[PDB]
RNA sequence: ACCAAAGCUAGCUCAACAACAAAUACAAAAAUACACCAAAAUAAAAUAAAACAUUCACCUAACAUUAAAGUAUAGGAGAUAGAAAUUUUUAUCCUGACGCUAUAGAGAUAGUACCGUAAGGGAAAGAUGAAAGAAUAAAAGUAAAAAAAAGCAAAGAUUACCCCUUCUACCUUUUGCAUAAUGGUUUAACCAGAAAAAAUCUAACAAAGAGAACUUUAGCUAGAUACCCCGAAACCAGACGAGCUACCCAUGAGCAGUUUAAAAGAACCAACUCAUCUAUGUGGCAAAAUAGUGAGAAGACUUGUAGGUAGAGGUGAAAAGCCUAACGAGCCUGGUGAUAGCUGGUUGUCCGAGAAAGAAUUUUAGUUCAACCUUAAAAAUACCCCAAAAACCCUAAAUUCCA
RNA sequence: ACAAACUCCUAGCCCAAUACCGGACUAAUCUAUUGAAACAUAGAAGCAAUAAUGUUAAUAUGAGUAACAAGAAGCCUUUCUCCUCGCACACGCUUACAUCAGUAACUAAUAAUAUACUGAUAAUUAACAACCAAUAAACCAAAACAACACUAAAACGUUUAUUAAUUACAUUGUUAACCCAACACAGGAGUGCACCAAGGAAAGAUUAAAAGAAGUAAAAGGAACUCGGCAAACACAAACCCCGCCUG
RNA sequence: ACUUCCAAUCAGUGAAAUUAACCUUCCCGUGAAGAGGCGGGAAUAAAAAAAUAAGACGAGAAGACCCUAUGGAGCUUUAAUUA
């Protein structure tokens, strides 16, 4: 089937302007209350997931060098440590990894 | 090209007389060449049209469009230059008073078919410009109650003339 | 030596002049635009001629409503009143009927009285009498 | 407000006048070893003759110019073709332009990009300023500014946009088109009537007129008035094509297993070759494919590199097949503005007057005569038309002809 | 009564039309004199596009529609999850290859980033391969694991003689993800060894409508379907005809 | 019945034939003889997205059929002229 008229720009704006094909205006918009940046109700925080999903990776990078190679995998628990802490007894006879960067306060001691 | 809105910032003003409104501060700008076809950046255009800057903003970050990252990018400028380049105490105080999508210069390329046909294929470019202007969002417009419809009815009863009748 | 049309702008312009309040595309694009123009002017000048009757009707219209509302009706009305010798036009006619009732009542009392007289006159099978309103006055 | 828009120059027309050095024909751009060299035979047809066979200017040569003359002649004596005898001509110097401005004018900023194996085809574009060693907002299309019962989109109008009322888009083509016949999305720029025999009109001089040759019983001499554009299938000459495919000639290379005394135009079944049948695909993944399914598979078998045969031809286990993604006869450049009684187009305004088919015709899709008609002029009667009058057996409406 | 282009009335510049044929004016150029800002008498012409499936350029509509692509997780190259036209040479392509750098926009039919875009710089090294003598004379005797044969009668040189510059190192090919199909084409492509030791990803994210494509399974029945048992089958077998003999 | 490609929603990039203008209803008449446009009636806020193919004598190819050009060509012979 071929068009049979070239349709008129008063059609083409009754058509392309209609209020569905208009974006919806987002109402769940809100802020967190720590870095004050923008968040959607329901949604995590972008700007905060970023300085957890940053310190995961370097943990983890820390971790991948106390251990030899790429099968070899941990079977104690483990604990992260930070610049001047030292273990608690219930955290003893688990696998250490030691940080330079004193522990961010986001980050509890628990 | 047709460059003109740009130099819209080079309108210098007499000065003002006493006592009389200040009048506010308009600033535009405009993205010239953008990768986005016209039609879509149209949408994005329609939407933050007469909303305070900050609620443009919020919309427009949380948005899906590609153009989005676009849009905001140029309401960060247009308001660095409102506090900076022009005088507007209180940056958060600029609303959008008109926002648009022109088409920029177009590419042509080949589009292959089959049975060795080809078509003409456009590469799309799109500028896109908005206005800023210093002060409260203007007030939305009201859908008429039955108390205007009422008033517009009778006010046209009321203007007939016994026509061809002199 | 070659020429060129150099003017062809005022050209298009002259027949552009009236094509402004079109709807679409005819205000725009010359072809259109020549076409619905031409359209136009021949409607234009067939109004012309139409508008005479259709103003015309009306005047009979209200003619009729205004005769109506002393119980007479639009033949009865016109006849008589020429038969009294009394020329008027459908245009005055009407427009007596509305911005002067008072005059209009006064001829639909006349035509009525007239006609009675008529039939008076016919159904009273003499050559005699002749009613006040059947005299026929030649000028001088 | 975007997209856009504007410059005046690059150069063209037409006419007068008259960086070596080395390397190259090995498969050009490769210093160097035994050969050979070199060659020539009428131009044809398209088209005119309304067909087509004899015939058809120009197309090779120089001969020019004014005449003799479109004359003698030559011609299916048709179409058309066409001389000479004899006559005329003062030097150079004196260059330019009622020639084009970037869709023009060269194809050209170029024979380049690019497209072709190859002969061959063949484009598009530039714009500020003294200085960049200073940084108009007017086409279509859109945006600012979605849309509210109804109807060729307007017009008459209205206080008022609608609402009322009145109207079968436009060209072309036809006996007749709203037609559901053809054409066009829209904008811009380009894109189609040329001739002077006879005639009429305005002037010169006149028994003559023309700046030479001629014509003259009012004529001569001068001016002015005139006749389109785009399309085949074809046909003829010369080139270029066998890297595809047809068939050959060289020189190479494949064919495992299983069965059988066997490499036997034998079995079975891979690689490899074909293309049966179905479904997808149909501007595809693909200008012939993919998935399944099929035939053959030591032979008239498949396949690589390199030669050969060329269009009035080649090749053909004849399908009138194939010969470079259209073969009842290749492609290219010429002839070539081929020729179309056949379509299709043909551009400002306003006024006068205005046409319907009798003949012949390879004629009936066309022409050429008559009749009607248009534009000028000269004149005298024109239509209408009462008696009277026009055939012999019967024969209506009515004709013909005239004050 | 209402009803026309008919006919009155009031004013005029005072009565329709296709083909063809007469007239009057004028748009835009240029040239003669005037004119000076748009000019008016003449003379000239490439002298006026709403229509040729017109030509070129540019814009729309169909349409933001058809259609296109990147296996997962992480510590960022490390494990997983799956499928198998792999490495050389010949021909042919020409820097598309390598390193560092940049990617707003150009190439990729999208992104990320880069063998394919842009800039700068580099690079394949001869023993392999190309180039690389003549003339006389003897020699009937196949390749086929070659004993010996077969019919269709089979590609390929040794040795003797006569002369052959005699002397380190000549010259040239060496990358690649590549070529022929307008494309960074589900296609066409010779040979030697391989079946993986080598190569590669069928899904951008969802949702689970119809209609389409491909596949799997099906109660009872088993060709009743339809031109035909075509397609599909837990079948894979038999028989009879016509036409060609047969492989081709 | 169920899976996979399409599919529909989100994000990139983004073609094609076609198109006088369309503010684009139904019925029965009429009419170049089959009407969304004419006549007489009906019906009728405005726009999207998804479907189905009855119509638009739908889209594609200046009909390969037929006939007509004093148009072509190929083939065959006792066509007519003949190297
Ligand atoms: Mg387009
Ligand atoms: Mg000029
Ligand atoms: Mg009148
Ligand atoms: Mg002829
Ligand atoms: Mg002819
Ligand atoms: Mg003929
Ligand atoms: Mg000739
Ligand atoms: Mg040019
Ligand atoms: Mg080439
Ligand atoms: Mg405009
Ligand atoms: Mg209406
Ligand atoms: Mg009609
Ligand atoms: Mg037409
Ligand atoms: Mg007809
Ligand atoms: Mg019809
Ligand atoms: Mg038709
Ligand atoms: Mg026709
Ligand atoms: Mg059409
Ligand atoms: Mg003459
Ligand atoms: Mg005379
Ligand atoms: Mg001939
Ligand atoms: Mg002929
Ligand atoms: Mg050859
Ligand atoms: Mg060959
Ligand atoms: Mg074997
Ligand atoms: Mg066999
Ligand atoms: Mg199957
Ligand atoms: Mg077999
Ligand atoms: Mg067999
Ligand atoms: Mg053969
Ligand atoms: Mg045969
Ligand atoms: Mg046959
Ligand atoms: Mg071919
Ligand atoms: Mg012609
Ligand atoms: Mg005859
Ligand atoms: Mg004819
Ligand atoms: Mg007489
Ligand atoms: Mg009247
Ligand atoms: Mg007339
Ligand atoms: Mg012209
Ligand atoms: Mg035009
Ligand atoms: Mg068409
Ligand atoms: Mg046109
Ligand atoms: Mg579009
Ligand atoms: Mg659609
Ligand atoms: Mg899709
Ligand atoms: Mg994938
Ligand atoms: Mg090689
Ligand atoms: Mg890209
Ligand atoms: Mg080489
Ligand atoms: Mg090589
Ligand atoms: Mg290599
Ligand atoms: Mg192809
Ligand atoms: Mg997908
Ligand atoms: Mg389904
Ligand atoms: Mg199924
Ligand atoms: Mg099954
Ligand atoms: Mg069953
Ligand atoms: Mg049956
Ligand atoms: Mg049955
Ligand atoms: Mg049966
Ligand atoms: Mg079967
Ligand atoms: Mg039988
Ligand atoms: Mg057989
Ligand atoms: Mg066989
Ligand atoms: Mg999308
Ligand atoms: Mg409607
Ligand atoms: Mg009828
Ligand atoms: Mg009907
Ligand atoms: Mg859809
Ligand atoms: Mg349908
Ligand atoms: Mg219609
Ligand atoms: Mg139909
Ligand atoms: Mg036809
Ligand atoms: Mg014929
Ligand atoms: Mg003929
Ligand atoms: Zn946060």
């Amino acid at each position: 089937a071929a068009p049979k008229n070239r349709r008129s720009i008063e059609v083409n704006r009754c058509r392309r302007r209609n209020p569905q094909k208009l974006i919806k205006v987002k109402n769940n918009i809100d802020v967190c209350p720590e870095c004050g940046h923008l968040k959607q109700k329901h949604i995590l925080c972008g700007y905060c997931y970023e300085k957890v999903r940053k310190e995961t990776a370097e943990i983890r990078r820390q971790m991948g060098k106390q251990e030899g190679g790429p099968f070899r995998a941990p079977t104690t628990e483990t604990v992260v440590l930070y610049s001047g802490e030292t273990p608690s007894e219930q955290d003893q006879g688990k696998r250490i990894i030691e940080r330079e960067r004193k522990r961010p306060s986001w980050f509890t001691q628990n | 090209i047709s460059r003109k809105w740009e130099k819209k910032n080079k309108i210098v003003y007499p000065p003002q007389l006493p006592g009389e409104p200040r009048r506010p501060a308009e600033i535009y700008h405009c993205r010239r060449q953008i990768k986005y076809s016209k039609d879509k950046m149209w949408y994005l255009a329609k939407l933050i049209r007469g909303m305070s800057i900050d609620q443009a903003l919020a919309q427009l970050e949380f948005s899906d469009k590609k153009g989005a990252q676009i849009i905001k990018e140029v309401l960060l400028e247009a308001q660095d230059m409102a506090v900076r380049d022009h005088n507007v105490e209180f940056r958060s105080n600029l609303y959008v008073a008109e926002s648009t999508s022109g088409r920029g210069q177009y590419l042509k390329r080949i589009r292959y078919h089959g049975r060795g046909r080809f078509g003409i294929m456009e590469k799309v470019f799109c500028h896109y410009f908005v206005k800023l202007v210093e002060g409260p969002p203007p007030p939305r417009e009201a859908p008429k109650t039955a108390v205007a419809h009422a008033r517009e009815y009778i006010q046209e009863l009321r203007n007939r003339t016994i026509t061809h009748a002199l | 030596l070659r020429s060129r049309v150099t003017d062809r702008y005022w050209r298009v312009q002259e027949v552009l002049k009236h094509a402004r309040h079109f709807r679409g595309r005819k205000n725009r694009c010359y072809r259109l635009a020549v076409r619905a123009v031409t359209r136009a002017f021949v409607k234009c000048t067939r109004a012309r001629r139409l508008k005479k009757r259709s103003l015309r009707t009306l005047w009979i219209n209200r003619i009729t409503a205004a005769s109506q509302e002393h119980g007479l009706k639009y033949p009865a009305f016109i006849i008589n009143l020429i038969k009294c010798q009394v020329e008027l036009n459908r245009k005055v006619l009407a427009d007596l009927a509305i911005y002067e009732p008072k005059t209009f009542k006064s001829l639909a009392a006349l035509a009525k009285r007239r006609r009675e007289e008529g039939f008076a006159a016919a159904l009273g099978d003499g050559k005699e009498p002749d009613g006040i309103f059947s005299r026929v006055v030649q000028h001088r």
